[PDB]
Parts: structure tokens; sequence; C-alpha cells
């Protein structure tokens, strides 16, 4: 057996990704120009997040070297607002002092003696990289230079609001030195205001002498979103199209996460992407050179295609020439190839008209508080000039700025739309309701006594779905024998005599009992491990308590 | 009490909490169950390991006994003050 | 429902005594001749998934398997016998690292031990320098972390949880991972689900929990 | 049972009803 | 003038917060202010610190006043809930969640309730 360590290593045609449709080189083509469009996608993306990361830490600097002429001793305070963990910070080399940066968790904050002693030591091994305040007394006499220390409180909200309190009233008696110098770094999840509650005004009003305010989330006021959902817009180039139902599922999706709401645009935006690519087969014809790749499952599909369905019959209502119904009916010379190719020449100004309202709003009105995507959605409905009217400015702008757009045939093979719910059961899982259906509807799943015996935790959870809150153990385990088919049973078993054991246990009388209260104790203690169920062990095995419901 | 003219401050929640401040340093109040100095190095070490719920839980509904009994109130509190009425019940 | 909650002196020993050789009886004779041929035939139309894991692992998306029944045999077949060779050959020696996550002891000083030891040449701090390293070193995946159990008694902790949810921000780095508790995903925080970028799937298989059921006995009751 | 599962297991082989099935147009076509 | 009449201690729409996180917040206040006796009666002590209570509790009242079901984002916004320690856990180090011993409470006073009802549009001051 392997599995008893708790962990251990093991060691070991060229496979494309793709595979095939329609049950060798068209794989290779589409899967070139997928990733040659992925490709270009995320050479914006990381260049955004770049900028964006380098964005932040001009401002931080400049808050933080910013000299101020303040005869006065007291700490530089920054609060960022909307911050996290993750993000980094790098000092200026000075001449004459020398910086530290001094980070400060909450597992390095249980007590003021735990945390003058841990920053000590930090200070001394980057004093000696090149225990208590006397090192901070005697830094000049030993290194022969000032010290700047930066204090980066990495998580506010989780600290010991006591044990801060008290240890920035200790750091208050290191301003009788004339070399050292302060700073502090206040990360805060939620509103400024929080911490306002759970100090001491006493230690507020020393915060409050010099400090900083910043924000740094990813939300601020749609900026970076919009740049990114513009730059997919761009990098598509109209090769294919967003329905208005995917739009929709973005925008349904987006609102509940309110912190990196970026992260999640571009996740969703490359699983489609990434979908489109291994679904289409028309994606191929991205790339109009390989016109010579159709063929008659392509003529299928393009007959399957519903505008196809409303063109033919709009022909066929207005009684016209029969002769190019026929064409098609009798599948003669496929002019319809040349059609297609005519289709694909044709030229969407919807990405561009949504580029140069955003474009005329930003320069022309300077109106920069508003949703690229809820634009963009509003284009495609149609209701444009309602959003524009949100601003009183835009009523020449809005009228001249007017766009309908005009459907294609065969546009459906290059639109992502959500239509099958793939999209949703892979990115937002319906977990616990998932779980739950599949206990009560295994069928969904699966595929004599294995044609009837369903399986034992569904089986469990049948009686679990109406039993009391808190559960007497042997009145459950009554309910779960009452259930078995004691005959079938014994069919089931006796169809392995090898084992001595096996038919030394079944005849016993008491066996029937006896593997109803063994399937019991398995159940259970999987029920326990999904935490379904917790025992009252601490009292007693006589009793169990629901830890779930259906639905909820 | 007093009479409304045909045509005193009561302080903000925010502004009190400096008065509670002043008030749970000076003594009058006291922690439910505050044991206060200990007696031994060993028992200091066992209550700093400690961390007491009255010290997490928000600066609003912390539990506090009183240490100067109404009564007493009565009898060191000046008449001439206008907050004397209210030392009875 | 909702309703379905706001609307819901005996003894254990009234029920026959049982061995430790009798529980392991019905467990093992049971699981074989129960349910095997219609899960195989499940087990080999549910291979046919391993293509778009293998994509999805490919554009830097991590794997979160859940749904009813044991999932070692799913994760430790598809990391060994599909996943990493196809790493290995296509691209032309991948360490399939595999964390039990249901031991109650699993350390996790020791697996940062053993990662540290294959990636490189205040666990956070180096976890940092090696996500700075890595940003500007090649694409190409160099170790699979298969997580078992990541709602495990070791895993559940709070520093464990944060140890694991910066690695997936290495590319380089594959991660799969499975978990049983219903309430599973309240694990993860924005932070934490950021960093992990999981694509979820449901493969309820009902295949028995025998190995997760080992290490903690069931003979108690 | 094929396209259950495959829905359920949030694949991408599963048709997708954008596109009416070809036995629509075993009707249709009578049309 | 309005210097002095403002202490102006003050280290400085307040919470900007997700819908599903707004009517989770609701219902943990409903959880840990009202009896259990009543959540057979109403759905079918402020000055006081709040009561605990099970994530079995809350995840029926927030189904029951949302205008759901168990997606991973409802989970997600209550894990986000505690991190931002707008609820709170009986556990001080090495949290684990998943652990039946940890019980929840509302670590949030009522005047900020009524205002995230006011946004949702919720009569919370009905409830009592």
């Amino acid at each position: 057996a392997d599995a008893q360590r708790s962990h251990y290593t093991v060691y070991p045609d060229k496979h494309i990704p793709f595979v095939k449709l329609l049950s060798e080189v068209n794989v290779e083509k589409r899967w070139e120009l997928y990733h040659q469009l992925h490709s270009h996608f995320h050479d914006q993306v990381d260049h955004i997040i770049d900028n964006i990361e380098a964005d932040l830490k001009a401002e931080i600097s400049d808050l933080l070297y910013s000299e101020t002429t303040q005869k006065r001793r007291c700490f530089n305070t920054i609060f960022l607002l909307g911050s996290d963990s993750t993000t980094k910070i790098e000092l200026k080399d000075e001449s004459s002092r020398y910086n530290v940066l001094i980070e400060l968790t909450p597992k390095e904050s249980p007590n003021v003696r735990m945390m003058l002693r841990r920053s000590m030591y930090k200070l001394y091994s980057a004093a000696d990289a090149e225990y208590d305040l006397s090192l901070v007394e005697n830094f000049k006499r030993l290194f022969g230079k000032d010290l700047a220390m930066v204090f980066n409180f990495k998580d506010v909200d989780s600290i010991n609001f006591n044990t801060l309190d008290n240890f920035i009233i200790l750091l208050k008696s290191a301003f009788k030195y004339d070399h050292v110098k302060i700073s502090l770094i206040f990360n805060i999840n939620t509103n400024l205001s929080n911490i306002e509650k759970n100090l001491r005004q006493s230690t507020i009003r020393l915060l409050k002498r010099n400090y900083h305010k910043l924000d740094v989330s990813s939300n601020k006021g749609f900026k970076y979103g919009n740049q990114i959902f513009q730059s997919f817009l761009d990098t598509v180039d109209g090769k294919l199209n967003l329905s208005d139902r995917f739009v929709e599922f973005i925008l349904s999706k987006m609102a509940n996460n309110t912190n990196h709401n970026l992260q999640l645009l571009t996740k969703m935006l490359d699983y489609s992407l990434m979908s489109y690519f291994f679904q289409n087969a028309f994606s191929v014809f991205i790339d109009p050179v390989n016109v010579d790749f159709l063929n008659d499952d392509y003529l299928k599909i393009l007959s399957r295609c519903p505008t196809f369905m409303f063109f033919v019959e709009g022909l066929i209502k207005q009684h016209a020439p029969a002769d190019e119904i026929l064409s098609l009916l009798t599948n003669k010379n496929r002019g319809l190839e040349e059609f297609f190719v005519e289709f694909l020449v044709r030229e969407n100004p919807i990405n561009g008209h949504a580029k140069f309202v955003a474009r005329f709003l930003e320069e022309e009105l300077n109106i920069t508080n508003f949703n690229l995507i809820e634009l963009y959605h509003n284009l495609l409905i149609g209701k444009l000039d309602s959003y524009l009217d949100r601003w009183s400015a835009c009523k020449e702008y809005k009228d001249r700025l007017h766009f309908e757009p005009i459907d294609t045939i065969f546009q459906e093979l290059f639109t992502l739309d959500n239509r099958s719910g793939l999209l949703t059961q892979s990115i937002f899982p319906s977990y616990k309701s998932n779980i739950e259906d599949n206990l009560l509807s295994w069928e969904q799943v699966l595929p004599d006594l294995d044609k009837i015996m369903a399986p034992v935790l569904g089986q469990l959870f049948k009686l679990y779905r109406e039993a009391n809150m808190t559960i007497n153990i042997y009145d459950f385990y009554i309910a779960f024998r009452e259930t078995l088919p004691k005959e079938e049973i014994l069919n089931f078993i006796r169809k392995d005599p090898s084992n001595t054991k096996l038919l030394e246990l079944a005849e016993t009388p008491d066996a029937f009992d006896k593997v109803a209260l063994i399937l019991f104790m398995q159940a259970i203690f999987a029920f326990e491990n999904m935490g379904l169920i917790k025992f009252q062990s601490t009292k007693s095995y006589d009793l169990v308590e629901k830890c779930v419901w259906r639905g909820i | 009490r007093i009479p409304t003219v045909a045509p005193i401050k009561l302080w903000l929640k925010k502004d009190v909490k400096n008065v509670w401040e002043n008030l749970v340093q000076l003594d009058f109040f006291t922690e439910k169950s505050a044991v206060g100095l200990r007696d031994n190095a060993t028992a200091a070490f066992y209550a700093s390991n400690y961390q007491f719920q009255g010290t997490m839980i928000p600066f609003d509904l912390r539990s506090y006994q009183m240490q100067i009994i109404l009564q007493e109130l009565r009898r060191i509190i000046p008449k001439s003050n206008m907050y004397y009425s209210w030392t009875q019940l | 429902t909702f309703e379905g909650y706001f609307d819901q002196r005996h003894t254990m020993s009234m029920a026959p005594d049982v061995t430790r050789e009798e529980f392991s009886l019905v467990s093992n004779f049971f699981n074989e001749n129960f349910q095997k041929r219609p899960r195989q035939k499940l087990f080999e139309i549910q291979k046919k998934m391993f293509p778009q894991y293998w994509f999805e692992l490919t554009q830097g998306f991590s794997l979160l398997f859940y749904g009813v029944g044991s999932k070692r045999n799913f994760l430790e077949e598809f990391a060994i016998d599909y996943l990493s060779p196809k790493i290995a050959y296509s691209q032309l020696s991948i360490p399939c690292l595999i964390l039990n996550g249901y031991n109650p002891s699993c350390n996790y000083r020791d697996v940062f031990k053993e990662i540290t030891d294959l990636l490189v040449p205040h666990v956070i701090l180096q976890i940092q320098k090696m996500i700075d390293f890595y940003k500007n070193q090649p694409l190409d995946i160099k170790l699979i972390l298969v997580v078992h159990n990541l709602d495990g008694p070791s895993i559940r902790k709070n520093t464990f949880q944060t140890m694991l949810s910066f690695l997936s921000v290495i590319r380089q780095i594959a991660i799969v991972a499975s978990t049983d508790h219903i309430y599973a995903p309240l694990l993860w925080d924005n932070m934490k689900a950021q960093n992990y970028n999981f694509v979820f799937h449901d493969i309820s298989n009902f295949e028995p929990s025998t190995v997760e059921s080992t290490f903690q006995d069931v003979m108690k009751m | 049972y094929d396209e259950i599962i495959f829905r359920k297991l949030g694949s991408m082989l599963q048709t997708t009803n954008i596109l009416v099935t070809d036995d629509q147009y075993n009707i249709w076509k009578k049309r | 003038i309005k210097l002095f009449l403002s202490t102006d201690d003050n280290l400085s729409q307040t919470y900007d917060l997700s819908i599903i996180s707004k009517y989770l917040l609701i219902a943990s206040y409903i959880c840990s202010y009202l009896e259990p006796r009543y959540d057979a009666s109403i759905f079918s002590p402020r000055y006081l610190q709040p009561s605990l209570f099970a994530i079995e509790r809350l995840l029926a009242i927030f189904q029951a006043i949302f205008p759901m079901k168990a997606n991973i984002e409802v989970f997600q916004n209550l894990s986000e809930l505690h991190t931002l320690k707008l609820i709170a856990t009986t556990m001080n180090k090495n949290i684990d969640y998943l652990s039946p011993k940890v019980r929840w409470k509302v670590n949030v006073p009522w005047e900020i309730i009524k205002e995230i009802s006011e946004s949702v549009h919720f009569n919370i001051s009905d409830y009592f």
C-alpha cells in the first residue's frame, strides 16, 4: 500500500489538444487559427495587467517619499482600501538612510512581546544582509547609517486590535531618537470606518496627524474593465460575434463579485473562446483562403441555419422564380458556396460604432462613468437611445450615433451564445444542488440486485429527507433496515462460495441485522465526511444531528 | 420638561466613545469577570496566552459591572448638579 | 425548500454487535459484485472527457472534482496514465506529486519542502519568490499537483489553503483536486478562488469510499 | 442518455440547440 | 463654527456589497437576533450581544427572503463576508470552518443592516 504515506511522487502521436469533429489537416488548421487569435488576445491581457500593476507603485512611492515640512515626529500612515495580501512594494536606496521593509501578518502578532522581537529580528537580519528597542537606539552607532522603517500591516481586519493598539503606543516611544523614521501601511478589506470602531480613540488621534488614503480596487469606475472588454472586441477583428444571450450571462455573473471582476471577465471570455474553436467546424473559415475545404457536411450545417430557412421561405412565399429554389433542392452547381463566400466578405460596423460611441463619450463628452458591456448590450438590443438618455448631454449626438444592427445568413455559425448551459455548469456549478439531485435521481448518472438496490448513500438520503432535525440512531437504523430485500440479498450473497467467511457470516441468523448495521455505519461515516450528519458521540452513539437540507 | 416655545444636546453615539474610554480607564467600570492584576508570573503567563472574549467583541457590546453604586453617587454628587435629580430611580 | 427545514431513549446496544473482521467482510464482498459492471461502463464513457481536461490544463485552468463516491482512482489514472505522458511526449519526465489530504497528519512544511526541492534551483515569501522566478521562465509544464480531499482534516486549515492557493499562480504547475463535503465551496473566498481559477465538473461516480475511511476507524459505533 | 450525461458533465461535445436538428429537416424537406 | 460643532477625531454607500452578500447579511442578522422558536411560524434583544446560530438556519432564511438554490457563489459570498469579518465565528487560531463545532454570529450593527435593507428593498423592520 502507498496511500498510507502523506504524500509521494510518481514518474513516467504528438497530440494537439483538439479532437476530430463529425466522427486531419482541418484539425491542425483550426488549432493554428485558434492559437493565433488566443495568443493575440492574451498579449493584450498581459499588457493591461502589467500596466495596472505598474500604475499603483508610482503613487505608492510618491506618498512614501514626498517629504513634507514638519518639525514634529509622527508615523507616515497610508490606507490601502480594498487591498489584499498579494500586493508588493519596493523601496528607494537613499544615500544616508537605510531602508527596511517590515512585514507584519496577523500570525506574527499574538502579543506585543512577540511583535517587538520579530520586528527587531527582521531589522537585524536586513542590517546584517547590508532584539528590542535598544537595537533601534544603537542602530547608528552600530552601522553608521540612519534607519527608516516601513511597517506593512498585511491584513488589519484579522489582527487583534488590542495588541496592535498597544504596539503602536510602544513604537510611539521610538520618536525620542533623531535618527529613526517610521511609516505604517494599512491593508483594509472593508470600509475605513471599520477600524475606527475597534481601535481606541487615543491611537486614532496618533494616526490622523499624518495619514494618506488610497483606493487600489480593480473596479475603479469601470476604467480597466471597459479597456479589457474593448481589447476583446479588438482582438476578434469581427471574425466572431457575441450574441445578446452571452452578454446577458456575463452581465448576470459579473455583479456577484466586487473585488476581482477583471479576472472573472477574462476567465469567462477565455473559456468561451476556447469552447468555440473546439465546438464549431466553421471556425476554420475564419481564414477564407481554405475555401476549397467546403464539403458535404459543411453544406448540411449551412442548410441547418435558421436564417437559411427564413430566406428560402421568404423566396417561396413570394412565389419567386422556382429555378433558384430547385437549384438548392436538386443541389446542383452549388452557387450557395459563392453565396457563402460573399457572406464572409460582409463587414460588421457594429464593432466600429461600439468603439466610436465610447470614444465620443470619453473624448467629446468626457462621460467616463459608464459600463462598456451595458453599452454593447444596448447596441445589440437597439435601446441605445434610452441608455444615452441616462445622461442629459446625449441628445443630439445620441440622435447622430443611432445605430441599427442587421443580421446575416449563417451568422449562427459565427456567434457565441449561451444555449445549452455548458458555460454555467462548468464555471458556476450547482454543487450542493447537483449532489442532492444525483443522490435522489441517480439514474441521471448510472446507465440482478444491481437493478433494484439503489446506491446506499441515495437510499439513506431518502430517509434523511424526511426525518427529524435530531435523529435517534436506532430509529434511523430500523428505517434503513426495513428497505432490505433479504431473500434477494441472500441470492446475491450466495454467488461466491469460494470464500468460507462469506458463508459463515451470511448463514448466521443475526447476519441480516449485522450487514444492515455495517452498511448503516459506513453510510453514516460517509455522510459525516460529506457534512450530511454529525454524531452526538460526546454523549452517545444513540443520536445523530442533520446538518443540511434539500433545495436551500 | 422644558416647555416648547411658540414660533440640551444629545451627543452623537460616536462622540460618546471617548467618554466611555475615559470611564473604563478610571476604574469606575470593570469588565464582567475581570480578574485584574494576576498574583504570580505563571498566572500572568496563562492569562497572556489566552484570548478573552471581552477583548474581541465590539466596543458597543462589551459587558461591564459598576464600582460606584447609585446610592453612593447620591451621597457624593452635589445636589446643585443638574443631573442630580436622576440619582434616584 | 426552507419549509422542509423549518418544519423538521433507545440505545445502540439494541442492535447486534459487529466485529472488525465482519465490518470488512461486507465492504469487501459486496463492492466487487455490486454495481461493478455498470460503474465500469460509466468509467469507460467518462474517460472520453480527458482531452477537454487536458486542454483546460494547457490553458492555465485548475481542475476541481466533486460528486458522490470515491475520487481516488479517477484522479490517479488521469495524472499517471494520460496527463503526464502527453505533457512530456507531445511537447517534444513529469513528477506526479500526489497529496493525500484525508491523512490528518500531513504537515504543510513537508509538502513545501518537496515542492521547493523539485522546483527551485515564511513559506509564503518563498512561494512569492518562485512566482516571480517562473514569470519569465518558459511556460511548459513541470509539476502535476494532485490534491486529494482538498477538504481533508490536514487541508481545511486556513494556512494550508493559503499555501496551496498561491501555487496555482505558477503556470508550470498543474493542480487537480477533489472534495467531498457539501459546503466545500465555503472554504474559498475571493482571493483564494481567484488564484485557484478552478473549472468545476461533476464526477459523481458512486465509487465506494474505503481508503478515506481507513484512516479514521468506523468501528466506533 | 448520452446527451444528459454530456450536459451534466459539462462536456462541449453535447449538441447545442441553436441549429435545429437534422431530423427536423427530415420533416421540413417535405415542405 | 463647524470646527467647533464636530469632534473631527474621525479617521475619515459606506458598504458597497453584492446583492447576494447583502441578503446573506440580512438573513444572518435575522438568525442572530430572532429566537429559534419563531423560525417555524414567522417565515412559513437588540441591546444584547448577538446569539450564535448555525449555517443550516442561515441558508434556509436566505432562501426564504431573497427575491437561489446552492450554487457556489452563495458560499463564496459567505466566505468573503467572513474574510471581511462582517460575520464572526467561535475561534481565533487555525480556522476550521468545516468542523461541526464552529458556530456563527453577526459582527455588524443594526444601523448598517437597516441601510442594506433599504438598498435591497427589504422590510426587516416588520419582523420585530
